[PDB]
């Protein structure tokens, strides 16, 4: 189940680099 | 510049990032500039990444390189399935196979010193027939990242 809560951690750590440097 | 999408550029920054994380760059001048800006960026967010996912980061035993890249395209199917990219989730990527190399240091069966450049290009591989086509119609490494991420 592991691998799915990975990738939404991912996701939401692009999100926070998108929301700093756009 | 254009060609910086394809795989031997992809590949070497896949590879000096890993370099980073073992503290082990290469010599002379090092990374490029490229590199230097993504290290910092990558960096940050692998911290926060091992912080945030701690517990289920717990769950992974990375015992070899085939079970590195079985983990890594799992995870990169189900973070990029929505069809979106993004300079933050290109370095994301990053970041995880940051997250590899620390759990292969301390989990692989059979360690190998050139376990990063084989972590490295199933990385690049990933980026490039994933991410490729994105990543040059927006400037690419030079004119789209360094533009965005290099200091204010």
């Amino acid at each position: 189940q592991w691998v799915r809560e990975i990738a939404a951690g991912l996701r939401r750590a692009a999100d926070d680099v998108n929301a700093q440097v756009e | 510049g254009m060609t910086d999408c394809e795989f031997g550029y992809i590949y070497r920054l896949a590879q000096d990032y890993l370099q980073c994380v073992l503290q082990i760059p290469q010599p002379g001048s090092g990374p490029s500039k490229t590199s230097r800006v993504l290290q910092n960026v990558a960096f940050s967010v692998q911290k926060e990444v091992e912080k945030n996912l701690k517990s289920c980061l717990d769950n992974v035993n990375v015992v070899s390189v085939d079970t590195a890249r079985t983990l890594f395209n799992q995870v990169m199917e189900k973070e990029f399935e929505d069809g979106i990219i993004n300079w933050g989730r290109i370095v994301t990527i990053f970041a995880f196979e940051g997250i590899l190399i620390k759990k292969l240091l301390r989990q692989q069966i059979a360690p190998d010193v050139d376990t990063y450049k084989e972590i490295s290009y199933f990385v690049a591989e990933f980026i490039m027939n994933n991410t490729g086509e994105w990543i040059r119609q927006n400037g690419g490494w030079e004119n789209g990242f360094v533009k965005k991420f290099e200091p204010k």
